[PDB]
């Protein structure tokens, strides 16, 4: 069948043929049919539902945290552009004067009569309402918005967004949670308008109407060419707005001072009076002065990607000029530590965060090294080893039978290099079950061997408790011959090596050696003087760039600490060299084991011509010309530098530790909670932290094979070698992805604390411009809702992916949100390295959005003052929303009387007066002035409806509705046609829960054209404060009004374009807002790095 | 000159058709328009990187082909392959998924993330424009060129006509809408909120003959939309907010005060050309669709062929409701569910009903999981082998179109039938309240729906309206073909020998044959290179003593397996093609036959 | 049973275990979980000799039983040899593997799942039964899920693949038992393969497989699988395309072919022609490259009952005693 044209004008309900003009009043209705037990969750569940709505704090999504390579990966949109003009209040017309039932000719004129759009709206009722981006075709808006309806209307949904939806139905507003929900409405308001101003093009002005000023040329879209210069206004009749557009100077529009450079290049930055709020344009202007925060001038980003490389990647800019460059990708220092912590609060805590996160190195680090193992080389060292095959024993077979996986098996060495960044997290352990164990001697065989391979993989390893395993291996291994003392009781020496864990448990002889007796055990105190003298000692490089910045917390930053003494890198052709510290290592463990081999215990038992084939494997072992000495020292350090800012995650480094007692890192301590809100700061830094259990086991045999048998191309340049395979992964700007992440993932941080103690009562040091407003629940799950969902506006305005600001409601308080990081030494140093957030920008916008609410709180269809219900019946002008006269009663004046907590009735007997229950829990008469409280009258309701609101009927009472402030909702009438307030105003009681009250119904008559004849009408409700702020024009096209308020356009609106005094740059902005500013509009060219730079 | 990188969507058409259509269609409109397009994908590289694809990791595969310039001009240059994205060049978004067949598809998050640091992805409708200005709106552009509007008919053919019609290929509008509430006394309303509408196949919104840019009426006299608006809901992927990417379900009537009642219909975000081949249903006898309750599956088995009554759509009783299975039974399973719950407990489920329709659910150890063992008891006591008594109802007929409640009693009675898992952007929860007089009233509407949910099995419930563009998306070409089609159909020949050995009254020396499957092409010689070879597929008929009568496939034939240029219909059941021939059927004698494609006349 | 509110939002086809359901499903997602982390991290594979030996133990150790490459060729061109120029036989040991050969897995596991996977030679009446394995493109697809259960099996069930395991292991622990010093109780666990279902086992596995190769490289192929494009829709407000990796690839394809079941086709020779091919949630029987899954959940669903589970639910205060100190590696023995 043919498509509808028009909605049906009457709907039917289907269970009773009950007709229904509005679809409204059929949502209500069949509700109504839906409804014991059963049907309140059902009416319930049709009463508190909409999903319509873009923020869902109430949707809380349990451990939605996982931090991700991907998640980082997508950058945030930063670059969006405004093409068209930045204000957020369009000029709405209520009531055209059409609507008007008399009509006669001449008295309104309209531009459409002409075949014009009006710059101005023409109507009888023109409000300022805040409709944000209406005039924005700017690319690709923010996603979040907000759209206040007029005051006609309800506009309430736009003060729902938190704390709302299951309390109060959807007629109402919640007021007890106001403070909140206008504050995340401001912070919807400004990041849906962090955008960039753009010139567009200008044209002159060919036609007379400002004959040869450069207008913007809005060339496709004339229907915002008229709104944008009200100064090219036609004034053909005397419109009211030709009245106010009369005294418009004729040089306030288009573009001042182009500021260009380049003669045939775009202009760098124009300058040009248009339309626009002062408040769009200072989040704009601030945004600009966020985005040049993170700008570099192509010189240094030069600097900074050598840097990064090591100088050894040919990366050449052109010397010349570029006007337009806004390159923005530069985090400090500050805010990459911000960020690392977010990056450790979002992940789980055990072994399931640093191991995606090792093999994110170990993965490149495998792609770029030149060393090249080849286990062939350690086989043929070891099999040309003679011996006699008629043993029993073969020293030669029962060791290569311990030193071959059957796999590859060999990136478990390059997990174990890609753990040296990432110490704190992880550390990497020898591998249990390969100890030899508390059952086999020094005499059998593959027990020692395993320990050899357990003494060259030590230093390896990043575990802290590493030489105590290596030392009590051979101590558990050869307990029979050389006893020592072993620590506390419960561990004895034949311990199987692995329970060594803790730095308690630590021998004293392995301390001291001096303590261990030569004439007792002489070949165990020599181990003891072995690992003290010969493992290796932790030096420190650097990484990145000192201009970038780096996320490091507990290293001082752009630096790496590193278990090994490095060397800077060759360029040259390079060989494997004995000088290293791993040469020293290696050398001098063999020396031992050729003590060990050839000491007296094994000269009783071994044989003497197998004997010499162990000594014989191990000096072979020793004399093996391998690559990884030189490799750990000189050219590994070197990619440590290099990927340690090319992944996605900075290294998160604690200082190693070289055998000391007291410097053993226990814990490594991560918190979301400050020790100073809550009452912990005294106790253990272990009680107040969360504490990364992270672990691999690595296996030493395959680590044996990594050291000592490894090799490279023999013609190797090393520069060369890194300079071709580190040059596909700095050839684009994704390196610089994390550094728009971190200073998202700080303005979402400073805004959400900021967020949540605001709606709190002193919490951090933020001010509190919005205290004023009403604000009880401040529970962890009322700020959790608010934190919750600015998480949730940042991730749509940024429209990113990731996971910020998540994990710090973890523990489920986000009332304290302070991140912190430490670690405990065993000797007790407690070093509590906390991360403050910077200095952001946006936190900036948002407090002066609330700043400036609070002067025009009536702008976003909030009235504040206190609420009138007194019996007015009158015949003239009438102005609620701007009372002329005093406001009568205030509260404590005379005989002005408030009511307690409970709004109780007492009745009083054989036709006595029903008393009222005052503050001071005394019976007075209802006949006088009374002042409610707000939440008194929420309970109170069917009291004073029943009886203290027929007193006000009758005129013989007068209440106050003491309530700070409020959404009201105006209404309109022809003030011809008789009215009474009381079937609107009741119709505001019956709607009042305990839970939250309705929009306040004003009624407001329409300004008359003609001197006509009035109804007597009788009108309840009004205000005490001034909140007519947001009438723009009491009546357009009309020549004159003539019954209700004068109230014209105001040139305090104004400035810029009738007032001639007005200086070019100037604003009352913490005051009243400005519509026609002066600004800046740009031309900003959005370069690639290979529009900066040349990479080969 | 300028270079467009594209990387296909989820569901790019491949097939014999322009590359310019499967990215937008809209660039086809015009000549003007189509001639500012050089394409460049060749078949020799498409077919380089389905081999190298494994082999090379996706962070150097960019750094392969970001090398190739201009391979050994119009205005814009389509390409397939990255480049150097520069300021000269640029790439499109859809705001649509990126397919997982395509090899340089994993490289989207690596591209696009370089094209947000630089402004560089541009939306689909800024090809249309003369000059490229990355964004919708622009100031210097209307916007209401014809090209724009992606709901007209397009022109789609020309004199550079195909064999046949391709009804695998399927013309699909990214919509945006805005849902205006209602009007005050005075000309005034809210803003309302916009939405968008993400793959509705534009051959519903054509036939259905709308326009852009006007407004609608959302709402009939019963309070439930228009069938207008209601098959283009669930004919979706997904409905989202236009300006954020969070997803939204949206309710029928009454739910919110404050309802929409009204559409302004304003933009055609994106429109791709949709395949169909690859659809979520893959064999064609049979496909299911577990969606939950107060899903509208008699939107679309009554309502679209209500709308479309000129040509046949489906067969009404070779559709199987997922509801009709438990009226099956001589007592409903709904008043089983009744008497089973009453007899046990009235206070449990008094707070069953709570926790069900909770905002936030608690373990309910009391109430659900005393309702959820008795429902599964009630369950496996008599659903699960009755429908093993409906194993031919749902699978052995020509073409079924079977519905579920659930996943489970396709899987669980080991029925022989693919299950695709469904969830329609509508939320049903609401419309079991807003169904009424049922015969355990709305109370059981929502226990047994909670029973259903925990019943199905937790996998990704795919988008419904995917399924049925396969179904019910090329019913959509026929009224705009100019052409009228013709028939076709399949023959399983069945001997006089075995239809006269347990006595059939057939009159006839030929084999008597039967019609499997029938489907329509657009003209002759498109089907020529079939009707000549036969399938290889065989088919045993089952005849029952009475008139029905029931097809089953030795080997399933792959939905995949028909050509591009084949209509066949949503379900379709089994007849003799001469019933006249068949008299005296006393008995039920099965056999096994061929099948050949013929002509129907 | 599981809640539906219990799962996270999907990824793909895959959903996870929400972390606030803590039954003895999380400890069988966890187990699952950690056991699939130590294969993305294992250097084992991109080893050509260790791919080789996984394509050898598919067509070895069972007959197979049909050639659904001629249901194959529905999405890419095959020219099909019938291979009667070579008198071989045409079962899934021979006749399919050879034709894998020309075409990659990624252009053929998009559409492997088919109606006659399995149960008779490419016809439906031959003379013989409806037989167990499946096709050796569908066992590739599930050879993940073969791998982290033999991870959970590595560590406890060390069967050294031997000739000689019943009569080294298994008989002296059945002289170990029955002594007089301890009593026994022989758990035996009946039907076990139509015990395994997507709707509790298969759905928790095919999740935590997928959180578990979430560790390690993101853009990694895996046996000629490469990389791919997944739609997250986890998080409400941010749903966007992920790249995971080939070894999440397979569990993406692995989940539509365990939630659709197993297609066992029966054409026995016995009675006079029934012939139906339909699904089922049941495991082959024989196979124990498969069954050795049923291995890996019969020590892992022991462990937390003799832990979790039986020391905290029963009622005896001095059963609670034995139960607190009895571990599955010294107290139970499962294959
Ligand atoms: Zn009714």
């Amino acid at each position: 069948k043919v498509t509808p044209i028009v909605n049906p004008s009457s709907y039917v309900c289907n269970v009773c043929n009950a007709r229904f003009s509005t679809m409204s009043a059929l949502s209500e209705h069949l509700r109504s049919d839906h409804r014991p037990m059963i049907n309140n969750a059902i009416r319930s569940f049709l009463t508190a539902w909409d999903d319509i709505r873009i923020l869902s704090p109430d949707v809380s999504s349990k451990s939605l945290s996982a931090y991700l390579d991907s998640a980082v990966a997508n950058g945030p949109e930063l670059i969006i552009e405004d093409t068209g003009l930045c204000t957020s209040f369009m000029l709405l017309d209520n009531i055209p004067s059409a609507h008007l039932t008399k009509e006669l000719i001449g008295f309104t004129w309209f531009m459409q009569m002409y075949q014009m759009t009006p710059p101005l709206p023409e109507g009888a009722v023109n409000r300022i309402v805040c409709m944000t981006n209406w005039a924005s075709l700017g690319d690709e808006g923010r996603g979040l918005e907000v759209r206040l309806p007029p005051p006609t209307d309800s506009s309430v949904h736009a003060y729902k967004t938190v704390l709302s939806r299951g309390y109060i139905d959807n007629a109402q507003f919640n007021p007890l949670a106001l403070r909140s929900n206008v504050l995340l409405m401001l912070l919807q308001f400004t990041l849906s308008n962090l955008k960039i101003n753009k010139s567009s093009t200008f044209t002159s002005d060919v036609t007379t109407i400002t004959s040869g000023r450069m207008i913007r040329a809005f060339e496709g879209r004339p229907e915002l060419l008229a709104l944008a210069y009200p100064g090219r206004a036609v004034l053909p009749t005397q419109t009211k707005n030709a009245q106010f557009l009369s005294t418009a100077i004729a040089d306030r529009i288009g573009r001042l001072d182009r500021a260009n450079l380049i003669g045939g290049e775009v202009s760098a930055m124009v300058e040009c009076m248009e339309l626009c709020d002062a408040l769009t344009l200072h989040i704009r202007e601030t945004y600009i002065m966020l985005l040049r925060s993170m700008h570099q001038d192509p010189t240094q980003i030069v600097q900074i990607v050598n840097e990064c490389a090591n100088n050894l990647l040919n990366s050449t800019i052109p010397i010349s000029l570029r006007p337009t460059i806004l390159c923005p990708w530069f985090a400090s220092s500050e805010d990459l530590r911000l960020q690392q912590v977010m990056h450790l609060v979002n992940i789980s805590s055990n072994t399931a965060a640093a191991l995606p996160l090792v093999e994110a190195l170990s993965t490149l680090l495998r792609s770029v090294t030149p060393l090249v193992l080849d286990p062939t080389v350690l086989t043929n060292a070891i099999t040309t080893i003679s011996e006699s095959t008629t043993q029993t024993i073969s020293p030669i077979s029962e060791i290569l039978r311990l030193l071959q996986p059957m796999g590859n098996d060999y990136a478990a060495f390059w997990k174990c290099i890609a753990s040296w960044a990432y110490n704190g997290l992880v550390t990497t352990v020898l591998s249990e079950d390969a100890f030899p164990d508390s059952s086999q001697s020094i005499t059998h065989l593959p027990s020692m061997w395993k320990c050899l391979f357990l003494t060259l993989a030590g230093p390896m390893t990043s575990d802290p408790h590493s030489p105590v395993k290596v030392f009590m291996a051979l101590a558990n291994l050869l307990a029979q011959p050389e006893p020592i003392a072993i620590g506390v009781p419960g561990m004895h020496q034949t311990t199987p090596a692995s329970q060594f864990s803790h730095p308690g448990v630590w021998p004293p002889g392995f301390l001291n050696p001096q303590l261990i007796n030569p004439q007792q055990a002489p070949l165990l105190r020599a181990f003891a003087e072995h690992i003290r003298a010969n493992w290796p000692q932790p030096s420190e490089f650097g990484y990145g760039s000192t201009l970038q910045g780096s996320a490091n917390l507990f290293i001082p930053s752009n630096r790496m600490v590193y278990p090994w003494p490095n060397q800077p890198l060759p360029r040259l052709t390079v060989a494997p060299t004995y000088d290293s510290a791993m040469s020293n290592w290696i050398s001098t463990t063999i020396a031992f084991f050729i003590r060990v081999v050839n000491s007296v215990n094994m000269t009783a038992t071994v044989n003497d011509l197998t004997r010499r084939t162990m000594t014989g494997v191990m000096t072979a072992m020793r004399q093996v010309k391998t690559m990884t000495p030189f490799y750990i020292q000189h050219m590994c350090p070197t990619e440590l530098s290099v990927l340690a800012s090319v992944t996605v995650t900075p290294p998160f480094q604690v200082p190693f530790t070289r055998l000391v007692q007291n410097d053993v890192i226990t814990n490594v301590l991560v918190a979301r909670v400050d020790p100073a809100q809550r009452g912990d700061a005294a106790v253990d830094i272990r009680a107040t932290h969360a504490t990364f259990a992270a672990a691999l086991p690595v296996d030493p045999a395959a680590i044996v094979v990594a050291m000592l048998c490894g090799q490279t191309e023999t013609n190797l340049i090393p520069s060369h070698h890194y300079g071709k395979a580190f040059a596909p992964l700095f050839a684009s700007n994704a390196m610089f992805t994390r550094n728009q992440r971190a200073v998202i993932t700080r303005e979402a941080f400073v805004c959400a604390r900021s967020a949540v103690a605001q709606c709190q009562d002193a919490g951090f040091l933020v001010p509190r411009p919005l205290d004023a407003l009403r604000q009880f629940d401040v529970t962890s799950a009322a700020a959790a809702e608010i934190m919750h969902a600015v998480n949730d506006a940042f991730k749509t305005a940024f429209d990113l992916d990731g996971a910020l600001l998540d994990g710090l409601a973890l523990y489920g308080d986000p009332r304290i949100a302070d991140l912190s990081a430490a670690y405990l030494q065993y000797g007790g140093n407690v070093v509590r390295e906390h991360v403050p957030p910077g200095p952001s920008h946006i936190h900036r916008a948002l407090q002066q959005v609330e700043s400036t609410f609070m002067a025009e709180m009536n702008l976003f269809n909030v009235a504040r003052g206190n609420l009138y219900l007194v019996q007015t019946a009158t015949n003239g002008n009438w102005s609620p929303m701007a009372p002329v006269a005093a406001p009568p009663f205030v509260r404590g004046g005379p005989n002005v009387r408030v009511v307690g907590r409970f709004g109780t009735i007492v009745p009083r007997p054989n036709g006595l007066e029903p008393q009222l229950i005052d503050d001071g829990n005394v019976p007075r008469d209802i006949a006088g002035d009374w002042v409610y409280p707000s939440d008194v009258l929420q309970v109170s309701v069917a009291v004073f409806r029943d009886y203290v609101w027929p007193m006000v009927k009758a005129g013989r009472t007068r209440v106050l509705v003491e309530l700070g402030h409020y959404v009201y909702t105006l209404h309109y009438y022809d003030p011809q046609i008789s009215l009474d307030e009381a079937p609107i105003l009741e119709e505001w009681l019956s709607k009042i829960n305990p839970a939250g009250i309705p929009p306040v119904p004003f009624c407001i008559p329409i300004p008359q054209v003609y001197p006509c004849i009035t109804a007597r009408r009788v009108h309840y409700a009004f205000t005490s404060e001034n909140n007519n702020d947001s009438l723009f024009s009491t009546n357009a096209a009309s020549i004159d009004t003539a019954f209700g308020e004068n109230a014209a356009v105001s040139p305090l609106r104004w400035p810029g374009l009738v007032d001639p005094n007005y200086r070019v740059g100037t604003n009352d902005l913490p005051n009243r807002i400005t519509l026609y500013n002066s600004l800046y509009r740009y031309n900003f060219t959005y370069p690639t790095l290979d529009g900066i730079m040349y990479v080969r | 000159m300028i270079t467009i990188v594209v990387i296909p969507t989820a569901h790019f058409s491949w097939t014999d058709t322009n590359f310019l259509n499967s990215v937008d269609y809209r660039l086809t409109s015009q000549p003007k328009i189509r001639d500012r397009f050089a394409v460049y994908a060749p078949g020799w590289l498409r077919r380089q990187l389905d081999e190298f694809s494994a082999s090379l990791t996706a962070s150097e595969l960019l750094q392969a082909l970001q090398t190739i310039p201009i391979p050994v001009k119009r205005e814009f240059c389509l390409t397939i392959l990255p480049s150097l994205l520069g300021p000269r060049t640029f790439l499109l978004d859809v705001d649509a998924d990126r397919d997982a067949s395509y090899p340089l598809s994993v490289l989207w998050p690596q591209l696009r993330a370089l094209a947000l640091k630089s402004r560089l992805l541009l939306p689909p409708v800024a090809l249309l424009r003369r000059v490229v200005d990355p964004g919708l709106k622009p100031t210097w552009s209307a916007d209401s060129d014809a090209a724009f509007r992606a709901l007209r008919l397009s022109r789609p053919s020309s004199a550079s006509k195909p064999v046949g019609f391709d009804f695998s290929a399927l013309p699909v509008v990214d919509i945006i809408c805005l849902l205006e509430s209602e009007p005050d006394d005075h000309g005034r309303i809210a803003p309302g909120t916009r939405l968008t509408i993400h793959s509705v196949p534009t051959d519903l919104l054509t036939s259905l003959s709308i326009q852009e840019g006007v407004r609608y009426p959302l709402r009939q006299e019963s309070g439930m939309f228009v069938h207008w608006v209601l098959l283009a809901l669930l004919m979706s992927d997904d409905v989202t907010i236009s300006g954020t990417r969070r997803s939204v379900k949206l309710e029928t009537a009454h739910a919110s005060a404050r309802p929409f009642v009204h559409i302004t219909v304003e933009r055609c975000a994106s429109a791709r050309i949709i395949d169909v081949r690859g659809s979520p249903a893959m064999y064609a006898n049979a496909v299911c669709l577990t969606l939950p309750k107060g899903s509208y599956k008699s939107t679309i088995i009554d309502t679209l062929p209500a709308m479309f009554s000129d040509l046949p759509i489906l067969e009404q009783a070779a559709v199987i409701d997922s509801d009709a299975l438990g009226d099956s039974l001589r007592p409903s399973f709904e008043t089983q569910f009744l008497e089973r719950l009453e007899n046990l407990d009235p206070n449990l489920l008094d707070r069953a009903v709570a926790s069900i329709l909770s905002p936030t659910s608690d373990t309910s150890d009391d109430a659900v999981t005393t309702v959820l063992d008795a429902f599964n008891a009630l369950y496996r006591e008599i659903m699960t082998p009755a429908q093993r008594a409906r194993l031919p109802l749902l699978t052995q007929q020509g073409r079924v179109l079977a519905f579920a409640h659930s996943d489970y009693e396709l899987l669980s009675a080991n029925i022989p039938i693919q299950v695709v898992r469904g969830s329609i952007p509508i939320d049903h929860v609401v419309n079991l309240l807003a169904r009424r007089n049922r015969v355990g009233g709305t109370a059981l509407q929502v226990l047994l729906d909670y029973c259903y949910r925990t019943q199905a099995s937790p996998l990704a419930p795919t988008p419904a309206g995917r399924l049925y563009k396969q179904l019910f998306g090329p019913w959509l070409m026929v009224p705009r073909l100019s052409e009228p089609l013709i028939k076709l159909r399949l023959v399983a020949s069945a001997p006089a020998k075995v239809l006269r050995a347990a006595g059939w009254t057939i009159d006839g020396d030929p084999p008597l044959e039967v019609s499997c499957l029938c489907a329509y092409v657009t003209d002759r010689a498109a089907a020529t290179a079939l009707i000549e070879r036969r399938l290889d597929s065989r088919a045993l008929v089952t005849v029952g003593g009475d008139q029905l009568m029931f097809v089953e496939y030795a080997p399933p034939l792959p939905l995949v397996s028909i050509p591009r240029t084949f209509l066949l219909p949503v379900t379709y059941v089994v007849h003799w093609v001469p019933p006249q021939r068949v008299l005296l059927n006393g008995g039920n004698v099965s056999f096994t036959s061929g099948l050949e494609w013929t002509f129907d006349d | 049973p599981i809640p539906p509110s219990a799962w996270t939002g999907p990824i793909g086809n895959v959903r996870y275990l929400l972390p606030s359901v803590q039954g003895p499903a999380r400890h069988l997602y966890d187990t699952w979980r950690a056991a699939a982390r130590q294969i993305a991290q294992d250097p084992q594979w991109h080893d050509p000799l260790n791919q080789a030996i996984m394509r050898a133990q598919y067509v070895t150790a069972r007959g197979g039983s049909s050639a659904s490459l001629k249901f194959a060729l529905k999405v890419t061109g095959i020219v099909l040899p019938e291979y009667d120029d070579s008198k071989v036989k045409k079962s899934s040991k021979i006749y399919q593997a050879a034709q894998i050969a020309r075409i990659a897995f990624m252009l053929l596991i998009a559409a492997i799942h088919a109606e006659v996977t399995m149960g008779i030679r490419n016809q439906v009446q031959r003379r013989a039964r409806s037989i167990m394995p499946l096709n050796v493109i569908q066992q590739a697809i599930s050879a993940p899920h073969t791998l982290v259960a033999n991870y959970i099996n590595k560590h406890m069930n060390l069967s050294t693949t031997s000739g000689s395991v019943v009569t080294d292991k298994v008989i002296p622990l059945i002289l170990y038992a029955s002594t007089p010093p301890n009593t026994v109780v022989n758990v035996d666990i009946k039907a076990c393969d139509a015990s395994i279902t997507y709707n509790y086992f298969l759905s928790v596995i095919c999740g935590a497989m997928h959180e578990g190769f979430e560790v390690g490289n993101a853009d990694a192929a895996f046996m000629g699988v490469p990389s791919t494009i997944v739609s997250d829709r986890r998080s409400p407000v941010a749903p966007y395309s992920r790249p995971i990796s080939g070894l999440q690839t397979m569990v993406q394809h692995l989940a539509d072919l365990y939630a659709a079941g197993f297609r066992y086709s029966v054409s026995d020779a016995f009675s006079s022609g029934n012939k139906f091919s339909f699904p089922t949630s049941t495991f082959p029987s024989g196979s124990t490259a498969t069954s050795t899954e049923h291995t890996a959940n019969n020590s892992t669903m022991m462990e937390y009952f003799l832990n979790v589970h039986a020391p905290s639910h029963v009622k005896s205060a001095s059963l609670k005693r034995i139960l607190t100190d009895m571990t599955i590696q010294r107290n139970y023995v499962c294959q």
